[PDB]
């Protein structure tokens, strides 16, 4: 059995939600692997297929439920059950196929997507760039229910893609990072639906390489910056690991220590 | 993939008030003083130093040294074979701090005059020990947002928590190499804790003293570290009305908890 956590819109509240991402986070990093105070993330060779995948169940006010399976290994979201049915982001690689066949066993019904996770291929099939996509706790609501009809037939491929959107940056994203956390902390406070800043889609992005660059830096020093922008826009450039402390809250595992 | 290489970076070293680790008058003869001196936009390799894997910080081919074991002999430039060997070994610290491992002295600028000359003091996180190695001579901007989402905001001498106007009386601060925390329209202000007791009101004084009450860290946990005493922000009894920021053992409750906002 795989670990679950679960968040409902319905009560919703800036509470519940810092419990909700620190229970997700708890769940991801075993804590063992710290680096310059950021806990890394397994390492995927290795790594038994029982404490491979988290299940994140979500429900709304509509009592429609939907539960998310994330990858331990890059807090990727790989797939979803909704009533008796599976669906699955196409794999890319042979190794990852043979995993996601362990998750929803019970389920009759098990789909796999043509297309994959990854935010360019959702971005083209959704119709909009994640810029255009809002956020909050109104669009997580509808994002639920959108996933929750797909079974059942009744939610068009562009809006199953805008949804995914926002599933992946509210709770993939925003347990990366404290930054982008706050930033949905915010949107609850207040009751907004508002786009990503370009600070929160260029830290998406990034990801990766700020895992890379603190990871195998001497001494917190970075070898070559890596650029963000602010949430004005303009950017700045980041040498050393100690300014990104506040940031990240997980990296994904790219060397070993020595 | 394979074990982590770490590369050996060629970056500048900003420390107290901003100011760069420089190789004085850009001359190399064995002993020649290293200073705090205003950071260069060019290639001038007397302020540009490679971080070597053996742990020696080297300026133009020569090695940063230590002379002696004893806090106040200051630190020179020397040639890295003839230099006493464990007097060119230094660690660079996650939270700004530069020791030599042998003396356990850190780097320091006890002078926040240009051209004051770098020694080595018995470590107690002072802003005249923090440093930085990075190419950005600028500090970093931003807005600290704490408990319910309210703004730190200072106001003369003061700080304390309110909510966040997008232009308000400068709620935006500047975030120094030497790990202190500069209200944007005063930059030479720190956010200043008297004592380093269960309780003291931080304040707004001159960065002057760069005093170990001078010198804070952002965690990952999301407080925000006074290196010295051991104690965090602390939105007093989680009340914003008493406008009283002051410095608490950790308890992680929402009242220390702080996000930067850039
Ligand atoms: C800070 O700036 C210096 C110079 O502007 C960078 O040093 C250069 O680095 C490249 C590749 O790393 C070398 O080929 C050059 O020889 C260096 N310039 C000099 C001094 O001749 C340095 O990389 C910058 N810091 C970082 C890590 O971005
Ligand atoms: C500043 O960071 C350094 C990290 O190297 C801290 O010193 C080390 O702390 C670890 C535990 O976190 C110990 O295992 C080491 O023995 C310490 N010394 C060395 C040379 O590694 C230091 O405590 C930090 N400063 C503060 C007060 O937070
Ligand atoms: O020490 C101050 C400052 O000196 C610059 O070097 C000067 C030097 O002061 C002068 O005597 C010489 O004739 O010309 C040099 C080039 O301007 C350094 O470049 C600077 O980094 C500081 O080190
Ligand atoms: O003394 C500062 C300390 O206050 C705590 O809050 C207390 C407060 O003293 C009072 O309102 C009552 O005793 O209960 C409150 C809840 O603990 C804070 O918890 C602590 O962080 C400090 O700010």
């Amino acid at each position: 059995q795989y670990p679950i956590i679960n968040f409902t819109t319905a009560g919703a509240t800036v509470q519940s939600y810092t419990n909700f991402i620190r229970a997700v986070r708890g769940r991801l990093t075993t804590g063992a692997d710290v680096r310059h105070e950021i806990p890394v993330l397994p390492n995927r060779v290795g790594l038994p297929i029982n404490q491979r995948f988290i299940l994140v169940e979500l429900s709304n006010h509509a009592e429609l439920s939907v539960t998310l399976a994330l990858d331990v290994t890059n807090a990727y979201v790989v797939g979803y059950r909704a009533g008796n049915s599976a669906y699955f982001f196409h794999p890319d690689n042979q190794e990852d196929a043979e995993a996601i066949t362990h998750l929803f066993t019970d389920v009759q019904n098990r789909y796999t997507f043509a297309f994959g996770g990854n935010y360019d291929r959702l971005e083209q099939l959704a119709g909009n760039l994640r810029e255009n996509i809002e956020l909050g706790n109104g669009p997580l609501e509808e994002a639920i229910s959108a996933l929750y009809y797909y079974s059942t037939g009744g939610t068009q491929l562009p809006t199953l893609a805008r949804s995914f959107i926002i599933c992946i940056q509210m709770i993939s994203e925003a347990a990366r990072f404290q930054y982008i956390e706050g930033e949905m902390r915010t949107r609850i406070r207040y009751n907004r639906r508002s786009a990503p800043d370009p600070s929160v889609i260029t830290l998406e992005n990034s990801w990766g390489r700020l895992s890379t660059a603190i990871q195998e830096s001497n001494q917190g020093a970075f070898a070559s910056p890596i650029q963000l922008q602010r949430r004005n826009g303009s950017k700045f450039s980041v040498y050393d690991v100690s300014i990104l402390i506040p940031i990240i809250a997980l990296m994904v595992y790219r060397c070993a220590p020595p | 993939a394979d074990v982590c290489m770490d590369p050996e970076p060629i970056v500048r070293i900003v420390g107290r008030n901003g100011l760069c680790v420089d190789v004085r008058d850009g001359r190399f003869h064995n002993g020649n003083a290293i200073q705090l001196w205003p950071c260069k936009s060019n290639t001038d390799a007397n302020q540009l130093w490679t971080l070597k894997r053996d742990n020696t910080i080297r300026s133009n081919g020569k090695c940063l040294t230590t002379y002696g074991y004893s806090p106040g002999v200051y630190v020179m430039i020397y040639d890295c074979n003839t230099a006493a060997t464990d007097a060119t070994r230094w660690q660079i610290w996650d939270n700004g701090t530069i020791i030599n491992p042998r003396s356990s002295l850190v780097l320091a600028a006890t002078s926040g005059n240009s051209g004051t000359t770098l020694t080595v003091q018995t470590n107690i996180y002072a802003v005249s020990q923090g440093w930085l190695p990075t190419n950005n001579t600028q500090p970093f901007v931003t807005t600290i947002v704490g408990l319910y989402g309210l703004c730190l905001q200072a106001n003369s001498g003061q700080v304390w928590i309110e909510d966040c106007s997008s232009e308000k009386a400068e709620q935006q601060w500047a975030l120094y190499a030497d790990g202190s925390i500069r209200p944007q329209q005063n930059r030479d202000n720190c956010l200043t804790s008297d004592s380093n007791i269960r309780e003291t009101v931080v304040k707004i004084l001159s960065c002057g003293p760069a005093s170990s009450g001078q010198r804070w860290m952002f965690k990952n946990d999301g407080t925000i570290l006074n290196l010295y005493s051991g104690l965090v922000l602390d939105v007093r009894a989680s009340d914003p009305s008493l406008k009283q920021i002051i410095l608490y053992p950790l308890h992680g409750d929402p009242n220390q908890i702080w996000l930067p906002l850039f």
